[PDB]
């Protein structure tokens, strides 16, 4: 509670709100973008790791990564200490 | 290409609702004790009367 | 190994570009030149509720 409201990417923050039961999202995204491989301008690499990384997406590849590393949930979520008052009466 | 889609949000924090003591006594102050206890005894004493 | 459609056309060089519901998957990207995605898509299945 030092810190009322974070804004950061949706992954790492849906990723948190699923470790920690205190910390939730709110939803509605917006400014919708992608993590990419940035690298220079001038580069042979480029052409085959996007092609490399479209047929990764083709197969089932970044679900098994998305399964692994980011889709996992511990805590997600009247109770005794609500009718608390009326057992102390 | 992206490899993995998403945008901005905000993280706060879940804030679970409290429950305290008196959960049933909000409804009415505390002045409503003496108030009812007065009505109530008034009532009787003089019903016997 | 003849391409039809939007693709087909941009092979061949009777279009420029192709701008529409083009879904981009490994063939399409290294037969022809794609740009970053504007919005996202994908397979999903559906079903009456
Ligand atoms: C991207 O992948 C292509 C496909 O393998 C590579 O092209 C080959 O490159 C090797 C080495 O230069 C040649 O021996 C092959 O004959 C090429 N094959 C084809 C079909 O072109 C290309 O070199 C790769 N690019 C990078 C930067 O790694």
């Amino acid at each position: 509670n030092k810190l009322h409201a974070f804004i950061w990417d949706s992954a790492v923050l849906e990723f948190e709100a699923s470790q920690k039961c205190d910390l939730v999202t709110t939803g509605e995204l917006f400014f919708r973008s992608g993590f990419g491989i940035g690298m220079r301008k001038d580069s042979p690499w480029k052409q085959n790791v996007s092609l490399s990384i479209l047929k990764s997406h083709e197969n089932g590849f970044m679900e098994d990564l998305d399964k692994t590393w980011v889709r996992y949930q511990e805590c997600d979520s009247l109770t005794f200490e609500n009718m608390a008052g009326v057992f102390m009466l | 290409k992206p490899f993995k889609y998403q945008g901005l949000t905000i993280l706060v924090k879940k804030e679970i609702p409290r429950s305290t003591l008196d959960s049933f006594m909000q409804p009415f102050q505390s002045t409503l004790w003496l108030l009812v206890g007065l009505s109530v005894h008034v009532v009787a004493v003089m019903l016997y009367l | 190994n003849v391409w039809n459609g939007m693709i087909g056309e941009v092979v061949y060089q009777r279009a420029v570009m192709a701008v529409g519901s083009l879904t981009i998957n490994e063939e399409r990207s290294e037969v022809v030149d794609f740009s970053v995605p504007f919005v996202e898509t994908g397979i999903s299945v559906m079903v009456s509720r």
